[PDB]
């Protein structure tokens, strides 16, 4: 509520988000960091065995 | 009971009614 | 029920969120005057009150209720109208009172409320004024719902809210067993044909009764036949006497809605089992039997209206014809000369109802497809092909054809030159899922409609219709339908007491001349006064039977039953009888819903809901919160984008599983960034980085 | 699945598979053949659906459980059939609810519905780790009548030898099942088998064997009842006997069990064979309702006339003015509710055990004895709807048959009653919604955060005169948690050492030491900057093993707290307390 | 022991339309499964004769009504519906109903072509007066157990053409009870009784033993076939 | 071990599978991108050939990527690394 | 009247006594027409040979002691019962079994007479601990279905011969369920499960056609007042 001095004062102050929050990365749409969307498990080489693939 | 056409229906009633009901639409 | 309401709110009135729960609750000056049962269930409790039986308006504007007046221990029959006011000063008596037989009492102690309301007991000195009846704290159609004092008041508002949502069926067969309230409840509702003069019937026909005056003169009555409500049920009226009896002012002549005999009936008697079975009655689970469907005995009747007209635009008018743009002519065989569709079509869901046709204006096409129409040779016009079709889910036949025109002299809104009605009416058999109930505040849905073999059945081998399920019993608190599931045995099976030498102490006193019972009868029990429990017992000891010697029921109104699919009896008798039952209106293509893809907003990109629209579902909040605590965040990401807003996103996973390739990665919602453009229409420099 | 509803739905990937096979030249075809709904596309439709999921919600969304996910199939018309057990979960009842429809697209979606989503695996409570797909009325009646215990049977084990044998055995469990199809043998009679597939208990098998009592393919003697026999038939071969009336927290406990030592499949397996037998004898348990059920108490009259005297007497010294309103007001209020205290106990206790209507509440499935009291018997004392209770008192039932006045007077407490109910269920979601907002960066970081500050457990004290008492509460306090300290002994060892899961065997093993002082890694200790690590939380409610490093376990706490508070009731002690 | 003889099975007739059938000697507890066995294959699995479809000049639709007569048309739907008839081949052919004046609609008053009869013909169908016609066409088909409507539209009938559910039952009520001697010497043997009631269109003779040429057909894989 | 025969969806159990996988979520992501090769696969297998292969385990008649990818999960026949 | 499709039947091979049946379409509701009657037929139409009555010397009166073993009397009555014996001969056959010394006494170590066999000889018996001379009187005879023990027509004046529980049928556990698939191609017909345990003494195949031929045998009685009936047909093969 009262969201215009909630926003002013912080133009003044000029600071930003660290995209740490995931209501906020919800509001962006983009993926949240949690449940699926930290990088380890984002990241994943995905390749066969060589042997398997030597059946072809 | 007061009505031409009924059809008999049998009541439990041990009591009696001296005053009828008032028509509905009166209000 | 919608008149004689009493409604709080409103313009000269409280406002509802801001009116505090302490006017809602009741005072026992309401006594007498409002029932306090009858209320919706929802945001309105305290809100909506109603008007009890004898209550009746002061000129000032106040409620008045007249009261029997006691002088010295002999009851008059003064009828004195009285107001809650000076009923504060005053004596206010007991209803079921030791009274004997000129207005004296038995018993010197007699129960009494102060103006506080408190309720005392008092020696028989100070009594002035006596109550007129029973039932005067109850409402009509409260007055209608048999023992209510032995069920919860809570279910009874329940089930005494959910009597008016019943449905007329076709038949209209009486209710076995009710009380002094129907008889007298239809003939003020004004929907069944009450004899105005009295004379003798002339002659009637299947739609208007002559009737012949004793005094010269006659009269036709005209009666309604196949009307629509406002709700699209039927209005049929229909006459129940001969051409020549002697009638006298008053009287019923024919009936219309579920009314039959002078009285209301919502449903029929049936015959119902109260074992736990299979799970099909799980947890207020509702089963069937297949006689009813195939006998037709819940056919329901549902007319719904369609209506469009003919306008004028800026470019010029709108046109119903029977010349159409490309189409089959399949489709048109059935059309009239002049667009409309013609009497007693049966449709199917995307049939054309009107032909409609407006013009395009001047436009250019594509250069690949004017090739393609001097391939084809046929260029079309340069009109639009936007006309009425039907709604989907929905079949029958049109009855009626209503038509207007501007040139022909009819008053309509302008703008308009035509307009057009169209009547579908259609019988829907019962199917699974709808809305049942019992008059006590038991309800529930169908689950499985049965054959005909499966089913429980007696040594007689008589199939059952309906089981209820046990556990709706005790913490519901409900168990008026055994009660009436005792007495409706009775009525089905009749009596006729063998008390040729003395009369048991049951029926002792209750009245006389009723010892007798030819079955199939009909009887009723009033609100307060009806039976007693021991008497109740005491009828289940004279069990006329069906053909043969045969006590089907015992002493305990239990019955032995086989299993109606692998072929035993049971081990243990089981309570049985009969029932009446309700059917409601809450149909399975009412709350239907579904949507691929459709319409959308003008204003957002998200999909609308409306009537004629296919709806779409309102996702909310915790859900999103649960959502996140599973953390599948590629659904999350595939509702909030894909499907809400981004409009560019839809034509590329749609055509993807057109052409079932993989999914595209889910852009910038761009509903987002909106929001930034409003930013940086406030002096912010905004920037990502 | 409805089938209508379905293939409205399903357009776009019936109208891609049906033009594939060539039933169709285009799109336009496929389309305008869709809504001509013409005959061919139904055994396309059962190719489309198979292998892939669907989404199902009921408003309103108290805890996470709400939405799960399943593979659907076909149903004839227009109602969607349902799995029972989902109802607790949902908080459903068949009145005419509504439920919502949602379906993912992306395989990816499709992958967290049919891994996580899946209502298979969603089986434990995430706040205590009591089940929720545990059956409840219509099974626990199914169960309790076909494992009670009733001597004096048909048939019943005999002995009284002689003149004839003991005459109670019988070599394999099929031929007690012929034996009881005839007449002669009865269902629910002590009876003597050997059981040459299933497990007996650890005394039996223990002096019978020693090293291990596999029970493949032999045998040992034991005296049960035919319905408890084909009870642990539905069990696990690998699962012992149990021989007890099945109580709800009895089979709470064996749901317990089994979920604690065996794989997630079995479980789902075994109980909708439990759903099927116990619908299959819940048909022949017979229970009825008459109006004879609902018995009268004999003697109830000199009770009421007792305190009539009583209350006569008190009520004619307020009338002298020897005591004040207040005060002979509350003696009316302890005096009746002494007559209640008695006509209650008097009323249980004229009942046999046979009665249907009592063998609800035996068994524990819904509501208790105050609701029979209310039923058969006495209502009592009701409220205002100021909220002070009211001196008339209550003295019929609703099987005696009311007056006017006490039914009256009962509108009061029954409309002041429903008010409240959507004051709760709405004010809930706002409190329960700022804990969702200050919670909502609170997840799981790291694995391991290694401090080594950590909080005591109470863990059943003393009482020397008998030395060690039991803590009623472990159960929310000392499972799922992870030693940072060794637990050591009167003098000896270290019994148990830093870093277990702390289950049942540990209560065990620190029972057998007799200590009641342990500290306890916990949340509250943790020294990382953002987020907690998984040491310092523990075994998570869901796999019943130690939590991922996905997991932000704040959200599941704000619906775990916010998710009762309806049933709250009743300084104050109440939820905005 | 094995006790070896075989049973057997006579009638008594209680009226024209109902009769006992008796069975003896039967295996121990038995009869019951056979019991319903033949009564669920009789409420089921007999076939029959039914009317289908209508056609009245006067009307184009269901819903409105025939000046001079006094009923509605679905009034009399639902009466018909409760009619009787048998038919001798298999093939739908067509009725005929034709009155003039003042009077009741009774069953009996109707042409049949040669081939079908009614077995209540004095039964009420309406009534009309001086001013009011009757003409009716009548579409009876032959088949078996429950149908509900078929569509007009998919069809390729008139405009006047009706359709309303038919149903093939010959059948009103099936019931019947045992009698167990179970002697206490274990030569066990009971009895069975049998009583079921057509509504007069064809004897118990008749979907008793026909019903039982469906068993003995539908047992057929369930022999050495296999 | 010896439990039952499993049905479709719950076909094959995740009790071995979750053995493969330290969490639930890289299981999910692992299938997710090899279903992904799948259905680039089929749409490449059409027209001409790459250097995408497969799939290592036979299909059924008619039957979905996705579970295709989980049966090959199952046959334990591939690798992968974190991120 | 014709059913227009047509049922087929066909068996699952699990162990060696454990047949599994399945029979598709059937049109409502038919499942149940069969399933307890076929149930019930397997069960009591097919005649059986099992343990009528049995005497051992020396256990008299103390109808619980058999001394030189570890066996009580109770446990021979119980083990005595899982016998399979198969036989032609419409008499109470006498049989005995006898042996000295210790040993561990198998079912194949008793003389047969002639038109009995045992089916399974290599059963475990009885134990003998040293020295107890074992002599046992033993009776089959023939018969169908399970018999409750008669008490035999002597009322105490029987010599010490036992008579016992006869389960004649070879069959031993029949369950099943339904189920009703393709709901709409069929148009909501439906899908049998059987399930059949069995002794070793046949193929529960062979029992099942001679079981539910005597069923078509049965209801033959129905088939005999109207050959030109109307029934409905499934066709040829
Ligand atoms: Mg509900
Ligand atoms: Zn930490």
């Amino acid at each position: 509520q009262e969201t215009t001095r909630v926003l002013t004062d912080a133009a003044i102050n000029c600071r930003s988000d660290k995209l740490n929050g995931l209501k906020e990365n919800v509001i962006i749409g983009k993926l949240i960091p949690a449940g699926t969307g930290i990088n380890r498990y984002r990241n994943i080489a995905v390749q066969p065995t060589e042997e398997a693939r030597a059946a072809a | 009971n007061s009505v031409p056409g009924a059809p008999n229906r049998v009541s439990f009633a041990k009591l009696r009614e001296p005053l009828e009901v008032p028509g509905l639409l009166d209000v | 029920t919608h008149k004689r309401r009493l409604s709080a709110l409103g313009p000269g009135g409280l406002s509802r969120e801001r009116a505090g729960l302490e006017v809602r609750d009741v005072h026992p000056s309401h006594y007498g005057r409002m029932c306090p049962i009858e209320t919706p269930e929802g945001p309105n409790i305290g809100l909506i009150g109603s008007l009890s039986v004898y209550a009746r308006v002061n000129p000032f504007g106040f409620i008045e209720t007249p009261y029997r007046k006691v002088v010295d221990g002999v009851v008059s029959d003064e009828i004195v109208y009285l107001t809650a006011d000076e009923e504060d000063r005053h004596v206010v008596a007991q209803a079921n009172s030791p009274i004997d037989a000129d207005g004296r009492f038995v018993e010197p102690r007699v129960l009494v409320r102060r103006k506080a309301g408190e309720v005392e007991y008092v020696p028989s000195s100070e009594v002035d004024y006596m109550d007129v009846s029973p039932r005067q704290m109850v409402s009509v159609a409260t007055a209608m719902i048999p023992f209510l004092e032995h069920d919860d008041a809570n279910r009874a508002l329940m089930g005494a809210n959910m009597q008016r949502q019943a449905v007329p069926l076709v038949r209209s067969e009486a209710p076995l067993v009710g009380t002094g309230m129907e008889l007298r409840a239809a003939i003020d509702a004004g929907d069944v044909v009450v004899a105005e003069e009295s004379g003798v019937i002339e002659e009637v026909s299947a739609d208007y009764i002559t009737v012949m005056h004793d005094n010269g003169t006659r009269r036709t009555y005209r009666m309604r036949k196949f009307a629509r409500s406002n709700h699209g049920t039927c209005a049929n009226q229909c006459p129940i006497v001969d051409a020549g009896d002697r009638v006298e002012a008053g009287q019923v002549i024919a009936d219309g809605p579920c009314t039959d005999d002078g009285e209301m009936a919502l449903g029929k008697n049936l015959l119902v089992a109260i074992m736990p079975w299979e799970g099909h009655n799980y947890e207020d689970a509702i089963i069937l039997s297949n006689r009813l469907v195939e006998e037709d005995v819940l056919t329901s009747i549902h007319i719904e209206e369609h209506e469009i007209d003919a306008r004028d635009t800026k470019l010029g008018a709108e046109e119903i014809t029977r010349d159409i743009p490309n189409i089959s002519d399949e489709v048109l065989a059935d059309l009239d000369e002049r667009g409309i569709v013609r009497i007693g079509a049966e449709v199917r869901d995307g049939d054309i109802l009107v032909g409609k046709v407006t013009p395009k204006g001047e436009t250019e096409l594509t250069p690949e497809e004017r090739l393609l129409r001097a391939i084809f040779g046929e260029k079309a016009r340069e009109v639009r092909d936007t006309s009425l079709k039907v709604p989907h889910g929905e079949s029958g036949k049109v009855i009626g054809i209503r038509v207007f025109s501007r040139e022909d002299e009819d008053e309509l809104p302008a703008g308009v030159n035509e307009l057009v009605r169209v009547y579908v009416a259609q019988k829907r058999k019962i199917s699974d899922g709808d809305k049942l109930a019992g008059r006590h505040g038991n309800k529930g849905v169908i689950g499985k409609i049965l054959p005909v073999e499966d089913m429980p059945f007696l040594a007689d081998g008589t199939p059952v219709d309906i089981i209820l399920n046990t556990h709706g019993v005790p913490r519901r608190m409900n168990i008026g339908q055994i009660l009436e599931t005792h007495l409706g045995w009775c009525a089905h099976s009749g009596w006729k007491v063998d008390a040729a030498k003395g009369v048991p102490d049951w029926a002792a006193r209750l009245p006389d001349e009723l010892l007798e019972a030819q079955p199939n009868a009909i009887v009723s029990t009033p609100v307060f006064d009806g039976a007693q429990e021991a008497e109740l017992q005491g009828l289940l000891s004279c069990t006329l039977p069906n053909r043969d010697g045969d006590v089907l029921v015992d002493a305990d109104g239990k019955a032995m039953l086989f299993d109606g699919r692998s072929g035993e009896p049971f081990p243990y008798p089981v309570t049985v009888g009969y029932m009446y039952i309700m059917k409601l209106h809450h149909l399975v293509d009412d709350k239907i819903h579904a949507r691929s893809t459709g319409p959308y907003s003008m204003i957002t990109q998200q999909p609308l809901g409306g009537k004629a629209q296919f709806g779409g579902q309102r996702f909310g909040e915790m859900e999103c919160w649960a959502m996140q605590a599973y953390g599948a965040a590629y659904t999350l990401q595939e509702l909030l984008t894909i499907k809400s807003d981004d409009t560019v996103g839809r034509v590329k996973v749609y055509e993807a599983i057109v052409k079932g390739e993989n999914i595209p990665e889910p852009g910038i919602p761009e509903s987002f960034k909106v929001l930034l453009k409003e930013l940086q229409s406030l002096c912010l420099n905004v920037e990502v980085l | 699945l409805p089938k209508l509803m379905a293939l409205e739905l399903f357009k776009p990937f019936v109208m891609k598979r049906l033009v594939d096979l060539n039933h169709a030249q285009n799109i336009k075809s496929a389309k305008r053949m869709v809504e001509r709904q013409r005959p061919q596309v139904w055994d396309v439709l059962e190719e489309v659906i198979a292998e892939h999921p669907v989404l199902l919600n009921r408003a309103p969304t108290l805890h996470r459980l709400g939405i799960q996910a399943f593979e659907p199939m076909l149903v004839e018309g227009k109602a969607i059939q349902l799995h029972p057990l989902v109802c607790e979960a949902f908080n459903a009842d068949f009145d005419g609810d509504q439920m919502a429809v949602h379906l993912p697209l992306s395989a990816e979606a499709q992958a967290e519905a049919r891994i996580l989503m899946l209502s298979s695996n969603n089986i434990l409570s995430p706040a205590s780790g009591r089940p929720l797909a545990m059956p409840r009325l219509d099974m626990v009646t199914g169960l309790y009548y076909l494992t009670t215990e009733v001597p004096g049977d048909t048939g019943e084990y005999q002995p009284a030898s002689g003149d004839h044998p003991e005459t109670g055995v019988y070599s394999s469990p099929a031929e007690a099942i012929m034996a009881a199809d005839r007449g002669v043998l009865s269902v629910r009679a002590k009876i003597k088998v050997r059981l040459t597939q299933l497990r007996p208990p650890v005394e039996i098998e223990a002096e019978l064997f020693g090293h291990s009592g596999w029970q493949p393919g032999d045998a040992w003697m034991a005296e049960t009842t035919l319905g408890r026999v084909m009870f642990n038939e539905l069990l696990p071969l690998g699962y012992p006997f149990v021989n007890k009336q099945m109580h709800k927290k009895v089979q709470a406990a064996i749901i317990n069990d089994l979920a604690e030592r065996y794989p997630m499949i079995v479980v789902a397996q075994t109980v909708d064979k439990l759903k099927d037998a116990g619908f299959y004898w819940a048909t022949r348990s017979g229970v009825t309702v008459s109006m004879a059920d609902v018995l009268v108490p004999p003697r109830k009259k000199e009770i009421l006339d007792h305190y009539e005297e009583r209350a006569d007497k008190v009520e004619k010294q307020f009338q002298r003015g020897a005591l004040n309103h207040d005060e002979r007001n509350e003696a009316l209020v302890e005096i009746w509710k002494e007559a209640t205290d008695e006509v209650g106990q008097a009323l249980r206790e004229h009942y046999p055990d046979d009665n249907p209507i009592i063998t609800i509440v035996d068994s524990g499935a819904t509501g208790n004895f105050t609701q029979t009291r209310t039923l058969a018997g006495m209502k009592g004392l009701v409220t205002n709807p100021k909220g002070e209770f009211i001196p008339r008192p209550v003295k019929s039932s609703f099987r005696e048959g009311l007056t006017v006045l006490e039914y009256f007077i009962n509108t009061h407490g029954a409309r002041k009653g429903l008010a409240d109910t959507a004051l709760r269920t709405a004010d809930s979601g706002y409190l329960t919604r700022r804990l969702v907002d200050v919670s909502q960066d609170v997840i799981v970081r790291e694995h391991d955060c290694q401090t080594e500050r950590g909080i005591v457990v109470e863990l059943a004290e003393r009482a020397p005169d008998g030395t060690l008492i039991r803590d009623p509460y472990i159960e929310t306090s000392a499972y799922a948690r992870t030693l940072g300290t060794d637990a050591v002994d009167e003098a000896g060892n270290v019994i148990v050492e830093r870093g277990q899961d702390l289950g049942d065997p540990e209560i065990d093993a620190l029972l057998a030491a007799g200590i009641t002082q342990v500290k306890v890694r916990s949340v509250l200790t943790c020294a990382t900057s953002t987020g907690v690590c998984a040491t310092c939380y523990g075994r998570s409610m869901a796999t019943g093993k130690l939590v991922d490093i996905g997991e932000a376990v704040g959200i599941v706490a704000a619906q775990s707290i916010g998710e009762p508070g309806t049933q709250l009731t009743m300084i104050t002690g109440g939820l905005p307390r | 022991m094995l006790i070896s003889q075989r049973p057997t099975l006579s009638e008594d007739v209680l009226t024209d339309n109902r009769s006992q059938f008796v069975i003896e000697p039967l295996e121990p507890g038995f009869g019951y499964t056979l019991g319903n066995s033949l009564r669920r294959t009789l409420l089921s699995s007999i076939p029959g004769a039914a009317v289908t479809s209508i056609r009245i000049d006067g009307v184009l639709h269901e819903f409105t009504t025939v000046p001079g007569v006094k009923e509605d048309v679905t009034e009399i739907i639902l009466n018909l519906k409760s009619l009787v008839v048998s038919s001798e081949e298999d093939e739908p052919v067509t009725m005929y109903l034709r009155k003039q004046g003042p009077g009741e609609v009774t069953a009996g008053d109707i042409v049949p072509p040669a081939g079908v009869t009614v077995h209540n013909p004095g039964m009420h169908i309406a009534t009309l007066n001086d001013k009011g016609k009757l003409e009716v066409e009548l579409v009876v088909e032959r088949g078996r157990g429950y149908v509900p409507a078929v569509q007009n539209r998919a069809s390729g009938a008139e405009i006047g053409r009706i359709p309303v559910d038919s149903i093939y039952s010959p059948v009103l009520k099936v019931t019947y009870k045992v009698d167990a001697t179970r002697v206490e010497q274990r030569t066990d043997f009971d009895k069975l009784i049998l009583d079921v009631e057509t509504k007069n269109s064809i004897s118990p003779r008749d979907a008793l033993a026909s019903a039982g040429k469906t068993l003995v057909e539908l047992f057929g894989l369930a022999r050495e076939l296999n | 071990g010896g439990y039952d025969t499993p049905l479709g969806i719950t076909n094959p159990p995740i009790d071995e599978l979750l053995d493969r996988v330290s969490s639930k979520y890289a299981l999910v992501i692992y299938a997710a991108k090899r279903a992904r090769q799948i259905n680039d696969y089929y749409n490449q297998l059409g027209e001409g050939i790459l250097e995408y292969v497969g799939p290592l385990v036979e299909p059924g008649l008619q039957e979905k990527p996705l579970s295709i990818a989980l049966r090959e999960i199952h046959a334990d026949l591939l690798e992968h690394t974190e991120g």
